[PDB]
């Protein structure tokens, strides 16, 4: 819409904030590479529970003109346990092709599931739904299209095979 | 060192070479040796040199091969080495061993 | 995992070791960097203040201290651990050797009577040690200048060129690439400061750091002009503008 | 695309890049390759990137493991891993490994009251059996990474094992301190009244991951400036934010 | 350890100095050879308290000659070799000066 | 990790162990008992005028609020503030108002609050060697008007660390107040402050807790206490009336 409304209470800095870390990449990104920085591929929004965040992220893409969808990392390993990383990247075209946008999806620490934790082949659900996330992050190119957000409560109990080093770059945490 | 080999040989071929001769001297085959010593002297060298000059095949397992996690998925696995010897008859088999540590 | 021979002192494992011994000793090397080293005519003996905060004044505590005129000290560690140990460490002074010899002690009888109040408390439990260390250095007239550590567990190590704490083995391994064996004094002081300018982190001025001297009769600080015989102290602290001139000549 | 760094690069140049390219000459000599490296020094140091660099010229495969991986609660469900990745390593080949810490499970001790440590000793064990042992030769694997080299077992520095010691700086290095801030300088547009030889001296402690916390903190806020070019003065709030005294956290409640 | 199980056992020490010397000969036996070499004396000059540093020894003479394009090598090329093994062993760990007699 | 191996493997209930850290966790566990009472007190230097203000809550109508104070008149000249619970602010307020004292017939004068810091807290270490006593949790300041020094703050923790700062304060709020003095202070680079009066100094101190604090203040939840040289007492409630006025 570009012009939405946002006015719940809690937190202002970091509605400030995200509108630094995420606005400007996408409505005129041309100069990140001539200035000769590369901008970040991704974010990572952690805290405690219980906090409400679900609809924070819904909302100031809201405001900004940004076309958001948001899917939990549930259903996607319920409904579908074996069937699942097809989804993954049928939810960036369709994303693609309705650019610029944004994601959102909370549970993210499910993918991880064994994360291989014994190597044995009948967790391959549990181990490729992480790699097809990075293959096609990776795709992105980082033009300013195209952009992703992640959450959960324990990021020590993340999975930093990726999602660390220049993935989920900027790890945000919250009051 | 070549005093050290004259006793493996003594106690590997001689049973398998010609082993007519323990029946004459009226005693006991015997069924295996063990090696001590600090590392990097070459223990383990000998055994990888022992295989060329055999005659008879060879099986070789360092620790931690055996373990395998569960509750006897190991006592199945030294079991299921000793049959694949005998059918394979003669056989030497060589271990660094830890699982007998303790 | 823990180890069921660390949580006590007087028990034994069996590679023959005690339990909270090693563990005070990593209490200093976690600690500020301190250091003396030696010459032919004279003992420095320096260290820093990383003053917590702006607003503490850095100077109503001093790291160094006298023990008797001819000689004076600094830790690296633990602190409430030194000006508790000073103060039953100058009095034996005053109490086993002084009063019944007159004079004040050599350095390394000093120094028998601070390890055994540094080993008092690792003979019993409910006594934690000392979490310290020290460098205890002066002179005498029979054996001469001197330098001495002293850890908590009652063993004093001499030395001749040494510093302790977190940035120890850089020093040490830099002392070596500068010390020699005809060193002088005022030779042997700038390079105890450029030591230190390795092991620490921003502001490098006589508010930041401290540190001594041992040399000839500096009898203006005597008080008592009069006796030709009397002498008076070997050990001068050096101000800050004292300092502050040679960083400027370096 | 590295900073500068020049004789470390020399050395791993000799022992890795070498032997994957070139091998007459250390056959006719009358030798064997040296097998694996390790890499001392502190923290932030290019390390992990260096090898990086050193498949990308020589284009041949890479893995990469951290070493609290490697430990794991069920019993033996660590030396299957050790054993697996050499399974496909060797397939794979010509291959090397990174581990980014194995100072962690890797330490000398005198003996085990335990039952948990035994077993890290038996991931150890099995590590240092699989180089030794019969296998392949084109595995350079083994470039152990740490934070310090006084702790290891000599067991493990048994020749044949590891024979190239490597370190990289701490502090002080002023040289390598200026040569990087060049580099990715190079990479990014300034304007000529921007100099940052003010910057080098003014410190007296940092590394080489914060230099690139602070380029990305100051080429960040010219485009919150809505410029299309950088300048000095948007530096100077930038030493300040990777620089040291953030919180004392817990700093004095520690000892005293 | 009984012997029903194992009969017998061996004990694998470390050399002698003279023993030593055959060690070299046979990790050497492709390497070049300069002529005028005493062997029997690199032993001496430095005992390799194991038997197989002296395989990184033989190994890291030939080392230099790489890093200076030369093939060969002669007695200097070990000489210093012993510089590395040993005393780079009592200048690894000896470093602290914290004991108890 | 970092209390991980504590809270399991003891090192959190003896006094005297070390954790192989080198840190002992006791003593480091005290100081959470100096924030029972969410409170924070403040101390500034003058010409020759100290100050120290401390809230006094508002609690249960019950109360006889003349006797709640964490303000003791220690000796003359002397004076003393805590931070922490109010049974064991008092064993150290008495075991020092009985050691000025005999001092006094020791040695011929009044101590001043050097070494009545550096006394006392040469007590509360040996209390972290041996087992005769938990370490009192308390962080307490000390004030005077000294014949040799000036006037002079000190500050003493259960460790046994003492240094006499030139202002501060402390509690659960220390870096929204100690910000807004330490700018102060680089602005004129006087260790101490001016206004010659000891009232006029009084309400540059209790603005600069009520900007940076958080909220606005009456009479009565203030007590605030004063050193001049030969005494040291408490005070009356117009002098805020005395402020707003002129603004
Ligand atoms: N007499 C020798 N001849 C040739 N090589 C030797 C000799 N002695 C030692 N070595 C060298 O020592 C190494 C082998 O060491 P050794 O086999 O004793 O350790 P290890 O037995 O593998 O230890 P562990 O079995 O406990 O893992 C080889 O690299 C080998 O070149
Ligand atoms: N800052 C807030 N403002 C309004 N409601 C909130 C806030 N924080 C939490 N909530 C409440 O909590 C619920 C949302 O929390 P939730 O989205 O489950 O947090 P999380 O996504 O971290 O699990 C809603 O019912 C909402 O009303
Ligand atoms: N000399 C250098 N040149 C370029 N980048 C450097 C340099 N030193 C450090 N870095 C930066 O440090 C980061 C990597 O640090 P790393 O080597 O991973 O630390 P560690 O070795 O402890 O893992 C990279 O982002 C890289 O840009």
């Amino acid at each position: 819409g570009e012009i939405t409304f946002d006015g719940i209470g809690g937190l202002t800095e970091q509605i400030r904030e995200l509108r630094e870390v995420i606005e400007l990449p996408l409505k005129n990104p041309e100069i990140f590479q001539r200035v000769g920085i590369k901008p970040p591929k991704g974010v990572l929004l952690y805290g405690p529970p219980g906090t409400g965040k679900t609809l924070l992220a819904k909302a100031v893409a809201a405001t900004i003109g940004a076309n958001f969808i948001f899917s939990p990392a549930s259903g996607i390993v319920d409904k579908y346990i074996g069937e699942s990383a097809r989804i993954i990247r049928e939810m960036f075209a369709y994303a693609k092709e309705h650019e610029p946008c944004i994601i959102f999806m909370d549970e993210v620490d499910a993918i991880g599931g064994r994360r291989f934790s014994e190597g044995t082949s009948a967790d391959r659900e549990i181990q490729r739904t992480l790699m097809e996330l990075l293959t096609q992050m990776d795709g992105f190119d980082n033009l300013g299209q195209t952009k992703i957000i992640m959450a959960t409560n324990r990021p020590d109990t993340l999975d930093p095979a990726l999602l660390r080093p220049g993935r989920l770059d900027r790890k945000v945490e919250i009051p | 060192l070549t005093k050290q080999i004259k006793e493996i040989k003594e106690v590997i071929e001689l049973p398998v070479k010609h082993p007519e001769l323990f029946e004459s001297l009226g005693i006991a085959q015997p069924k295996g040796v063990i090696l001590y010593g600090p590392p990097g002297t070459g223990k383990t060298l000998l055994a990888r040199a022992v295989a060329h000059h055999t005659d008879c095949k060879f099986i070789r397992v360092s620790g931690a091969e055996l373990v395998q996690k569960y509750i006897g998925e190991g006592s199945r696995m030294v079991r299921e080495l000793f049959v694949m010897a005998r059918e394979h008859a003669p056989s030497i088999i060589f271990m660094d061993e830890i699982d007998s540590i303790g | 995992m823990t180890d069921r021979y660390s949580f006590s002192l007087t028990t034994f494992s069996p590679s023959g070791k005690l339990g909270q011994i090693d563990y005070a000793l990593t209490a200093v090397k976690q600690g500020v960097t301190s250091l003396g080293i030696k010459a032919t005519n004279g003992v420095v003996i320096a260290t820093e203040k990383k003053s917590s905060s702006p607003l503490a004044m850095s100077e109503t505590l001093s790291k160094v201290s006298l023990l008797t005129p001819d000689i004076g000290a600094v830790y690296s560690g633990m602190g409430p651990d030194y000006r508790v140990l000073v103060d039953k460490s100058r009095k034996v002074a005053h109490t086993s050797y002084k009063r019944i010899y007159g004079e004040y002690p050599p350095t390394k009888l000093l120094v028998s009577e601070v390890a055994k109040i540094m080993q008092e408390a690792t003979q019993s439990g409910g006594v934690r040690p000392f979490g310290v260390s020290l460098l205890i250095a002066g002179h005498d007239e029979f054996n001469g200048f001197s330098l001495y550590q002293v850890d908590p567990s009652g063993s004093y190590f001499p030395w001749k060129a040494t510093a302790i704490g977190k940035g120890s083995v850089a020093a040490k391994t830099f002392l070596e690439k500068r010390w020699n064996d005809e060193l002088e004094l005022e030779d042997a002081i700038h390079i105890a400061l450029l030591t230190l300018k390795e092991s620490v982190e921003g502001e490098f001025n006589g508010d930041t750091i401290e540190l001594a001297i041992i040399g000839d009769e500096n009898p203006d600080l005597l008080g008592y002009t009069g006796i030709p015989t009397d002498k008076g102290p070997r050990f001068r602290k050096l101000t800050s503008q004292e300092i502050n001139d040679r960083l400027e000549a370096l | 695309d590295v900073g500068g760094l020049d004789m470390q690069k020399q050395e791993i140049r000799e022992a890795v890049e070498l032997p994957l390219v070139q091998a007459d000459l250390y056959e006719q000599i009358g030798i064997d390759p040296p097998r694996g490296v390790l890499l001392y020094g502190p923290p932030g140091t290019g390390k992990t990137m260096l090898v990086k660099a050193v498949a990308n010229s020589t284009k041949a495969a890479f893995i990469r493991v951290n070493g609290s991986e490697f430990v794991h609660k069920y019993l033996g469900e660590g030396p299957r891993m050790v054993r697996d990745v050499f399974r496909l390593a060797r397939e794979n080949a010509p291959s090397i490994i990174f581990i980014d810490e194995v100072d962690s499970i890797a330490t000398k001790r005198f003996d085990a009251q335990t039952g948990s440590d035994r077993e890290v000793q038996r991931i150890l064990i099995e590590l240092l059996t699989q180089m030794d042992g019969f296998d392949q030769s084109t595995n350079v694997k083994v470039i152990m990474a740490t934070n310090r080299a006084d702790t290891l077992d000599p067991a493990l520095l048994r020749p044949g094992r590891l024979d190239r010691k490597i370190e990289f700086p701490s502090l002080r290095d002023r040289r390598e301190r200026r040569l990087i801030f060049g580099t990715i300088a190079s990479k990014m547009s300034l304007a000529p009244e921007a100099d940052l030889d003010s910057l080098i001296i003014r410190n007296d402690s940092l590394s080489g991951a914060v230099i690139a916390a602070i380029m990305q903190e100051a080429g960040l806020r010219a485009v919150r400036k809505n410029r299309y070019v950088i300048l000095q003065s948007d530096l100077e709030e930038a030493y300040a934010t990777q620089v040291k005294t953030d919180n004392t956290v817990d700093k004095f409640d520690f000892y005293k | 350890l009984r012997p029903g199980r194992i009969d017998r056992k061996i004990e694998f020490p470390p050399p002698s100095v003279a023993a030593r010397a055959e060690i070299l000969r046979i990790h050497s036996r492709k390497m070049n050879l300069t002529r005028g070499i005493n062997l029997r004396k690199v032993a001496e000059k430095m005992n390799g308290c194991s038997g197989a540093d002296v395989k990184g020894v033989c190994t890291e003479a030939g080392m230099y000659a790489l890093r200076e394009r030369r093939i060969h090598v002669t007695q200097e090329d070990f000489e210093l070799a012993v510089g590395k093994v040993m005393n780079k062993n009592q200048e690894t760990a000896i470093s602290v000066a914290k004991l108890f007699k | 990790s970092g209390a991980a191996a504590a809270s399991a493997a003891g090192y959190d209930r003896h006094i005297t162990i070390f954790s192989p850290e080198g840190r002992l966790y006791q003593v480091e566990y005290a100081f959470k008992a100096t924030n029972q009472t969410n409170i924070n007190s403040l101390a500034v230097r003058g010409k020759d005028c100290t100050v120290v203000i401390s809230q006094k809550k508002v609690p249960d109508k019950l109360l006889d609020p003349t006797t709640v104070s964490y303000i003791f008149c220690i000796s003359r000249t002397i004076g003393m503030v805590v931070n922490g619970p109010i049974p064991d602010a008092r064993n150290a307020a008495l075991r020092a108002k009985a050691e000025a004292a005999e001092f006094r017939y020791k040695y011929g004068y009044d101590m001043p609050c050097d070494v009545l810091a550096k006394r006392m807290a040469n007590l509360s270490q040996i209390y972290t060697q041996r087992a005769y006593m938990r370490p009192l949790g308390v962080i307490l300041t000390f004030v005077s008007v000294d014949e040799e020094l000036g006037p002079s703050i000190y500050k003493t923790d259960p460790a046994g660390y003492y240094v006499g700062y030139k202002a501060t304060a402390t509690g659960p709020k220390q870096q929204e107040i100690t910000t807004n003095l330490e700018n102060h202070f680089k602005k004129s680079k006087i260790d101490h402050i001016n206004e010659e009066s000891w009232e006029k100094v009084v309400e540059f101190a209790i603005t600069h807790m009520i900007d940076a604090l958080g909220t606005e203040f009456s009479k009565n939840d203030l007590e605030v206490g004063v050193a001049t040289k030969d005494k040291f007492f408490t005070l009356s409630a117009e002098n805020i009336e005395e402020r707003l006025v002129a603004i």
